[PDB]
């Protein structure tokens, strides 16, 4: 059984239920306002986050709740979120194009999949459901103004039975950030600027 | 004799209505509320014409407020309450969980 | 879980706009030559679900992030240069009936260099400055027509081939063969140096987008190939689509637009050079100015002698932004844009001969076909005659072109002998004299 | 005294300036490369205007782009797979699927 939350929401987990997957979404950024002969930079698309919570490991009994509260997915004793997009920051010449507001692409965990947020190409248009960057502003009218993040949601499961190698995990989402002890950089340069080109996590 | 007084009278304008003219246009299908705009902001509107300039459909006021009306009916239907604000994500979202139920 | 990408901060300001990917780039700008940055350049890594983390300092990664030094240009002598800002100042907005805001000069010689900007663009407290692009017109004639004289070095053209093996529909695309091309003794009817309805729409409307293709196809030869030499906008425009043939039948394919810009930025250096798919040109750039004028005036400094006439009408009350055109209007010709020290080092390889054979080399400066006889109004004007040659305009010793787009006048010649480079660039329409007088000055000079 | 120059210097292009307009206008709404275009070609244009020109909504650059997603979106929440290229004879097709499932 699949639920969509987008606003805050308490849900009762059912009594068949072994187990709860979730995807879950942060906000996107807003976009930043253009000027005159330059645009204004998208905000960044939400991060996404996924978790698997088992019971008797992570939940028992009959009075148990799942409650969303409108930007982290929680049950007692337990919760997953994940960051909010950046916020365009400064402007793009005309000359580099159009800015485009990214969406989130479509994930899938565990058997439930999260439609992916089409990219917004309007103006100053508002980022798509769920956690979509706000697209930046030109300089004429309505068109003016960067888009408001899109909003975030959770996708959550409730499910019955193991899935072929499923090992239960800690019950938290992804907290770690990637191992830099073997980050690799190359560098290279002119008499007024610096290109630098990362690799390896 | 050369150039009459009652075309005289409509010459010192009609370079003026021109640039009017142009201004109607951009305000219009742009919305600015500036005056003295160009030939390449005149493109640039007519290029990106706001969806609230054109007239809609199936009751809506304009094109903008008739597509919002047609995903939300859809997906009013799909969960079995009235609403607003709904995207094309919930529409593949919710269409996906509709037809697996009936396969 | 899974890497997001690579966020770049320098001085903990995000470099970066969105996620760069595991072998992608970032360009760090606006540094200052010669100094240490590996203190002040960091990076981070992220994951899918946001997680960050603290950043590593590039000496930490032990990466030389320091700028190079700059380049120790040898310089003219003070005598000199007094005397070249004097000449830039005798074509400049406050001597009386000059309409040109702001000038650039890019002068080399054996004996030392001399790059400057003068004047303004009409923004409030900014001067020009020599990182700034510019228009560089016409002048993208010498960087076609090379590439055609390399193709002819390779055999994949000969002299004698004609338009129908590489086009259909040409008005007599029979007749016209690649000499009469590079030396303009193709009859055909030009779209901006000539048809003043074409010519209004162009200075009234200069973003409209055009098809001069469909316009040649349309047209009346003026006269049958061979007989006479004059100069030709459809001439590199066919050019364009010859090398648009010769990347599909060997090399790999692209458009004329494509296969300019990186054989000329590869094989030079030149980091600025582009051709502008957009009505605006790279950042920053030097605003292009006109003043409103009859359209008997623009015909005037539309048409082939333009630099020769007497252009002090026009006392008018006002003036036109002229920054904006599109790259459709000229094609082949006119569409390249960069800033001043590229256009020098263009110079520089067309005295070199860069892309073309000892042979090729040798005929390229001795071949030429009439462009106008004149009578010397003073004595810094030269032979009273210039010349078409296979890649330049000739004027005695010196070999170059003289061009516009929109706003901005530029002026690119290199002596034959010495190999000297003389560059010249005015932000304004009504400049078509004073930079090419400018440049005769300095070469007399 | 009786026509100023700086009425003279605009009444030099106001004719011209017309037909610019109308060389823009039908440019933007037909995409044609053309100039010196006719009233009657503008009242084509305008009667024939791009989807292209038009901004879209949900998340669609233009309005052409809003409908494919939406009837994209809906058959690919139909087969599962994620897809484009859809037509209005699947919309019918698939859902008529759906609908005898259902039932």
């Amino acid at each position: 059984q699949v639920e969509f939350f987008e606003k805050p929401v308490a849900i009762p987990v059912p009594a068949w239920c072994d187990r709860i997957d979730a995807i879950v979404t942060g906000k996107g950024g807003e976009g930043a306002d253009g000027f005159l002969g330059f645009y204004g930079n998208p905000g960044q698309p939400g991060s996404v986050n996924t978790v698997t919570w088992t019971r008797g490991e992570h939940f028992s009994g009959t009075t148990t709740i799942l409650e969303w509260d409108g930007a982290e997915l929680s049950i007692p004793g337990f919760e997953v979120s994940a960051a909010n997009g950046s916020n365009g920051s400064g402007q793009r010449p005309v000359a580099l194009g159009k800015p485009v507001g990214k969406g989130i692409e479509e994930v899938e965990y565990n058997g439930l999949k999260l439609a992916a947020g089409g990219d917004q190409h309007a103006y100053g248009g508002a980022g798509t459901k769920p956690g979509g960057g706000g697209n930046g502003g030109h300089w004429l009218g309505i068109y003016t103004q960067g888009g408001p993040g899109g909003p975030a949601c959770a996708a959550v499961q409730f499910r019955k039975g193991a899935l072929p190698g499923e090992v239960v995990g800690d019950g938290e989402g992804d907290v770690t950030p990637p191992n830099v002890s073997a980050l690799h950089v190359d560098v290279s340069a002119t008499s007024t600027s610096i290109t630098i080109t990362p690799s390896g996590a | 004799s050369y150039l009459p007084q009652e075309l005289r009278d409509e010459l010192e304008h009609a370079a003026a209505r021109i640039g009017a003219v142009i201004d109607a246009i951009v305000q219009a299908l742009t919305g600015t509320l500036n005056i003295g705009h160009t030939i390449e902001d005149l493109i640039f509107s007519l290029t990106n014409i706001r969806p609230g300039a054109v007239g809609g459909v199936l009751g809506g006021g304009s094109i903008e407020e008739t597509i919002k009306r047609i995903v939300d009916a859809i997906v009013s239907g799909i969960v079995g309450v009235t609403g607003i604000g709904a995207g094309i994500s919930d529409l593949q979202s919710l269409i996906e969980q509709i037809s697996s139920a009936a396969a | 879980s899974g890497l997001r990408g690579y966020n770049v901060y320098r001085n903990g300001v995000r470099q970066n706009t969105s996620p760069v990917t595991e072998l992608g780039s970032v360009t760090i700008t606006g540094l200052t030559p010669g100094t240490d940055y590996s203190s002040q350049i960091t990076v981070t890594a992220i994951d899918m679900a946001g997680n960050e983390s603290e950043p590593k300092t590039l000496a930490e990664l032990e990466a030389e992030a320091a700028t190079d030094e700059l380049s120790p240009a040898d310089p003219l002598a003070p005598a000199v240069r007094a005397q070249i800002d004097a000449l830039v100042a005798a074509k400049m907005k406050p001597t009386s009936g000059k309409e040109a805001d702001g000038a650039m000069v890019g002068i080399e010689t054996p004996t030392g260099s001399y790059y400057k900007a003068y004047g303004g663009d009409r923004t409030k407290n900014q001067p020009l400055f020599l990182e700034q692009n510019f228009r560089y017109g016409s002048c993208s004639k010498m960087a076609c027509n090379t590439l055609l004289l390399r193709e002819i070095d390779r055999g994949h053209v000969d002299w004698d081939d004609t338009l129908d093996q590489f086009i259909d529909g040409i008005p007599n695309g029979d007749k016209i063969t690649v000499r009469y091309l590079l030396l303009f003794q193709d009859g055909l009817k030009d779209w901006l140096q000539g048809d003043p309805a074409v010519q209004q729409t162009y200075f009234l409307n200069p973003t409209l987008n055009y098809d001069p293709l469909a316009y040649i196809r349309a047209s009346t030869p003026v006269f049958e190939p061979g007989t006479d030499s004059h100069y030709s906008n459809a001439a590199t425009l066919l050019m364009g689509k010859i090398l648009e043939w010769c990347d599909a039948e060997f090399y790999t394919g692209r458009s004329a637009r494509e296969l300019i810009v990186e054989e000329w930025k590869n094989t030079v250096g030149m980091e600025s050079l582009h051709w502008p798919t957009t009505n605006y040109m790279n950042q920053p750039y030097v605003r292009g100015w006109t003043p409103n004028m009859a359209l008997p005036q623009i015909q005037a400094i539309l048409g082939p002698f333009a630099f020769l006439a007497g252009l002090l009408g026009y006392p008018t009350s006002k003036d036109l932004e002229w920054t904006a055109v599109s790259t459709t209007w000229s094609d082949a010709a006119g569409s390249l844009a960069g800033n001043m020290e590229d256009f020098v080092k263009f110079g520089k390889a067309l005295y070199e001969g860069e892309f073309l054979s000892e042979e090729m080399n040798q005929l390229r400066k001795e071949i030429f076909t009439r462009y106008v006889e004149y009578e010397p109004a003073g004595p810094h004007q030269g032979p009273g005659w210039m010349g078409f040659g296979l890649n330049s305009i000739c004027w005695g010793h010196w070999l170059g072109w003289v061009g516009n787009l929109g706003g901005y006048i530029a002026v690119l010649f290199y002596n034959q002998d010495d190999g000297s480079v003389i560059a010249t660039m005015l932000n304004n329409f009504a400049g078509h004299a004073d930079a090419v007088d400018l440049f005769y000055q300095i070469a007399y000079l």
